[PDB]
RNA sequence: CGCAAGACGGACCAGAGCGAAAGCAUUUGCCAAGAAUGUUUUCAUUAAUCAAGAACGAAAGUCGGAGGUUCGAAGACGAUCAGAUACCGUCGUAGUUCCGACCAUAAACGAUGCCGACUGGCGAUGCGGCGGCGUUAUUCCCAUGACCCGCCGGGCAGCUUCCGGGAAACCAAAGUCUUUGGGUUCCGGGGGGAGUAUGGUUGCAAAGCUGAAACUUAAAGGAAUUGACGGAAGGGCACCACC
């Protein structure tokens, strides 16, 4: 197991890119630049019903599997960037968002700075559904 | 017959106001008819604050909030119980409900 | 459950207290006999309920007065306080004093002594 | 809405009858 | 609305609160004033709501500025309201 | 890439910050080491690191994220340079609120050096200490004057300075601290932030200039 | 996926949850560090003071 | 991490502003226009309302160019269901965007013509003007800008009540009406047949404007009240309810 050859005094930070949506959740750990990635675990790898892919239990199951690989490779701390689907769509974090984030703290990893990174338009293209909306 | 003096809309001295999309419905409702609500919640939680305020590598780290402006259908807001019915004499009270 | 008394019991107990206030005490087995001898209750269960509410009212009349029963002992302590008392005196110091635009008013009806002044910041909330 | 649908069906029938009357004439 | 107000003999001050025309007999709110430039020395007579630029003669080559209401004097000292 | 556990073919590096920042050890990155035709320095250059200002200056606020672009590697070390400035969502959201006037402006300016910068600026009117009315709205001409006075300052202080000398003013944001004062005779305006700085055009490398920024 | 068992003591009964009112919201501490507390939905007749056994203590109850 | 394209101008954004209405929201410049306010300026009845006639007139639609990101009639599939040519899902043509011509209709609504006069109170609000203490900034200053406390014009509205009105709902106008007359344009006469047939006129088309009758019928309709019902909301309840 090779990692950054110092971790006893200072931590080694990363970024976690939690994307939580009303159909699914991702947990995705990259390096400090974002360009080189490490393990990425998704809610549908950790359940066998489509309706459960966006559920807090699938979210924490994923956060544990991510934190284990992160601790195993070289990483001891994380920064958090939190995503809803954003522009033209739901703009609110899905149900899995609060559970993955706290299953990182209950798994050994240390937390840094938390941000929301939801894409927001200065004004949009036209939203799906026609002028009477999805009526059912 | 005429249920509201203001026709259930805030328009006065205007022809037109720009429509907007009902946030869950995707409907098409005038900006001054839609039901607005500005939510300001903690990003982390109210219960799971201890598990994070303890793991933070910063001693005094204040957790950020999450500001969202929601626009609602009339039907879509009645169905999520954001609003309810009122008496014929109580519909005229326009104060925000006591905190 | 129940144990909520009825108006027929409460009104009876209130009258019994408002007339025979000085015969009633704090124990139940004596109030029972008192109400048995002063009134005519045509049942024994009703007698016990009335005598049990009388005790619960008596335990309260020893504190501040209730607002449905009027007795003589608790009226004097009102009457003798509604007449003047040395806690009050006259107008507390008879050198009371005013501000301008009142002296300007008093001047228009010929007043000339024993006052003061002050001027405020020039408008509300400053 | 029976009103505007009545309107549309009557418009359709009138267009058809006018086009026939013009063609055969 | 005292139900018995007197319209013929109004107040000496509540008749200057009203509009210039809604009062019993019309009267302008404007006036004429003597103005002194502190430089040259004349007695220029200026309308209060000037709306023009006034000069004295030569010298300061300004004496008032126009506005949306009453004209303002630059530093024209001692200005007197003329009378009736 | 499905070589044997491809994280065992990666090498780690250090990320250094420019000489102005008090803390100069940003962190670490990993790159697949050099092979027959894919060089590591190439696949390592051109990276952007977004670092909070607290994690670099150690003495001030937590917002005002900075962006740092990797320029040239030197033996297990990455030499970064300024690439842009920004603010955090929560601050910008907590500033925009009802019954106020929000005034925005933007300019494009050059630094005597070849760096062409695209600066944005924001401000908000201020309820007075004894106000009783509910709104602090400004008229149109007042907003136009404030925008003019904001753009003029935001250009004055970048036309006259090197790239290093301007970044040193962005660190504590004295630009906003003087716009707040300049616009006090128009409308109180209890906020000025240079909420963004974009890097549009930059001249050729000239490693001698980079090494001055690290000495 | 590998977690030991956790005994938890009940310190408050909140209300009856579920469609038929068939289970109870209950607040518990963790028998090791009393400074911890979670909310669970219990199936049986729970009093205050009982000790529950948790096969999965990293979860929390929302409702229903 | 960059590149390109075509849409769209969020949060600030309000019972707030402007315009004859339809409508109008990123910065900067230019072009002409406009209401209100201030005026001891000027002309001197020059005005109000309006057949004929005229300008503008959301969306959709038609003709000829450019472009085509997103969304999406028609259409093709996947579901749901007795059926499902629908509601839900994945695509997708015309269209949606700009220019040059047409079309002239909307629950185009304040379902309320325009001009003028009179009849209660209150607190706010956008514009202009006037007066007055005190805070605040520059230049220490006078000016002025932000607040503060009032007054006057006219503007979008609100609360209030035995002005008064009305079938009432409600309305400071829908009031000043059997105590009926300030001026003027449009327009209705039980419900259908029917905005139909036919003639005329306009348009490339779709269609717009004008517009009956035979026949048929005792009601159609408005406001409010009391029940019953609701796949409406709130609070409770029963092993003839469930767990
Ligand atoms: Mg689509
Ligand atoms: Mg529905
Ligand atoms: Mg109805
Ligand atoms: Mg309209
Ligand atoms: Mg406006
Ligand atoms: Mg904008
Ligand atoms: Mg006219
Ligand atoms: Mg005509
Ligand atoms: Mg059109
Ligand atoms: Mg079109
Ligand atoms: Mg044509
Ligand atoms: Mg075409
Ligand atoms: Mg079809
Ligand atoms: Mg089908
Ligand atoms: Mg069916
Ligand atoms: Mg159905
Ligand atoms: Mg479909
Ligand atoms: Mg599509
Ligand atoms: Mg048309
Ligand atoms: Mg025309
Ligand atoms: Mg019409
Ligand atoms: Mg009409
Ligand atoms: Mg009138
Ligand atoms: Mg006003
Ligand atoms: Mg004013
Ligand atoms: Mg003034
Ligand atoms: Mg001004
Ligand atoms: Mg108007
Ligand atoms: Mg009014
Ligand atoms: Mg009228
Ligand atoms: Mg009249
Ligand atoms: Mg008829
Ligand atoms: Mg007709
Ligand atoms: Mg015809
Ligand atoms: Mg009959
Ligand atoms: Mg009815
Ligand atoms: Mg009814
Ligand atoms: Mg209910
Ligand atoms: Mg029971
Ligand atoms: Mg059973």
């Amino acid at each position: 197991s090779l990692g950054p050859q110092v971790a006893e005094g200072e931590n080694v930070f990363g970024v976690c890119h939690i994307f939580a949506s009303f159909n699914d959740t991702f947990v995705h750990v990259t390096d400090l630049s974002g360009k080189e990635t490490i393990c990425r675990v998704t809610g549908g790898m950790k359940v066998k019903a489509d309706r459960d892919e966006s559920s807090p239990y699938a979210a924490m199951l994923a956060a544990q599997d991510v934190a284990q690989r992160c601790k195993e490779l070289g990483i001891t701390a994380l920064h958090i960037k939190l995503r809803a689907t954003g522009g033209n769509r739901t703009k609110t974090p899905g149900p899995g968002a609060q559970s993955a984030l706290r299953a990182l703290a209950r798994s050994g990893m240390k937390i840094g700075r938390i941000e929301d990174v939801t894409p927001i338009p200065s004004d949009s293209t036209r939203r799906k559904g026609g002028r009477r909306g999805r009526r059912l | 017959t005429k249920k509201r003096r203001n026709n259930g809309r805030a328009k006065k001295g205007r022809g037109h106001v720009q429509p907007i999309r009902c946030t869950n419905c995707a409907c098409c409702v005038p900006k001054d008819k839609a039901i607005k609500k500005f939510v300001i919640r903690n990003i982390v939680e109210a219960a799971a604050v201890r598990d994070i305020s303890e793991v933070s590598v910063f001693d005094a780290y204040v957790l950020p909030k999450l500001y969202v402006k929601l626009h609602y259908c009339v039907s879509c807001a009645i169905h999520s119980k954001v609003v309810r019915n009122r008496s014929r004499e109580a519909r005229k009270d326009r104060t925000p409900p006591p905190r | 459950m129940g144990r909520v008394r009825t108006k027929t019991v409460k009104k009876a107990a209130r009258v019994i207290i408002e007339k025979y206030y000085t015969r009633l005490g704090n124990d139940f087995h004596t109030n029972k006999r008192v109400c048995e001898e002063i009134a005519i209750i045509p049942s024994k269960k009703l007698r016990n309920k009335i005598a049990g509410y009388v005790t619960h009212l008596m335990k309260r009349i020893q504190r501040g007065p209730v607002r449905g029963i009027s007795i003589k002992l608790q009226e004097e302590e009102r009457e003798r306080r509604d007449n003047y008392v040395p806690e009050v005196s006259a107008l507390d110091q008879e050198i009371i004093e005013v501000d301008p635009d009142t002296k300007e008013m008093l001047k228009l009806l010929d007043f000339g002594s024993l006052s003061n002044l002050q001027v405020t910041q020039p408008t509300v909330g400053m | 809405m029976r009103a505007k649908w009545r309107k549309k069906r009557m418009r359709r029938l009138k267009r058809k009858r006018r086009k026939m009357r013009q063609r055969s004439k | 609305m005292p139900l018995a107000k007197d319209l013929l003999h109004p107040s000496p001050e509540e008749e200057k609160r009203k509009h210039k025309k809604k009062r019993l007999v019309q009267s302008p709110n404007s006036y004429f004033m003597d103005v002194k430039c502190p430089g040259c020395y004349k007695i220029t007579t200026v309308f209060s709501h000037a709306q023009t630029v006034v000069l004295c003669v030569g010298c300061s080559t300004v004496l008032c500025q126009p506005t949306g209401g009453k004209a303002r004097l630059t530093e024209g000292c001692s200005f007197r309201r003329k009378q009736h | 890439k499905k070589v044997v556990d491809p994280f065992s073919k990666k090498d780690w590096y250090d990320v250094k910050a420019p000489a102005m920042f008090n803390i100069r050890n940003i962190g670490k990155t990993l790159v697949t080491r050099t092979q027959g035709t894919k060089i590591a320095s190439d696949g390592l250059k051109g990276r952007v690191f977004e670092v909070s200002l607290a994690d670099l200056q150690n003495d001030e606020v937590a917002f005002r994220k900075f962006k740092l672009i990797t320029e040239d590697v030197q033996g297990k070390n990455c030499l970064t340079n300024f690439h842009g400035m920004d603010l955090t969502r929560d601050k910008m959201c907590s500033m925009v609120k009802k019954w106020q006037t929000m005034i925005e402006a933007h300019v494009d300016v050059k630094t005597t050096d070849g760096y062409l910068l695209h600066l944005f600026c924001v401000g908000f009117t201020k309820k007075c200490n004894n106000q009783i009315r509910k709104t602090s709205y400004a008229q149109h001409q007042q907003v136009r004057q404030i925008r003019k006075k904001m753009m003029e300052i935001m250009t004055r202080e970048v036309q006259t300075n090197d790239l290093k000398e301007v970044v040193n003013k962005l660190i504590p944001d004295s630009i906003g601290k003087d716009i707040e004062k300049a616009c006090q005779s128009i409308y109180p305006l209890h906020d000025v932030f240079v909420r963004k700085v974009k890097m549009l055009k930059k001249p050729k490398f000239e490693l001698g200039k980079l090494m001055e920024l690290h000495g | 996926r590998v977690q030991p068992i956790k005994l938890a003591r009940v310190t408050k009964v909140l209300g009856r949850t579920g469609s038929q009112g068939q289970c109870t919201q209950v607040r518990v501490e963790f028998m090791d560090d009393t400074s911890r507390s979670i909310i669970r939905n219990v199936k049986g007749p729970v009093r205050e003071g009982d000790v529950l056994t948790l096969l999965e203590s990293e979860r929390e109850a929302r409702r229903l």
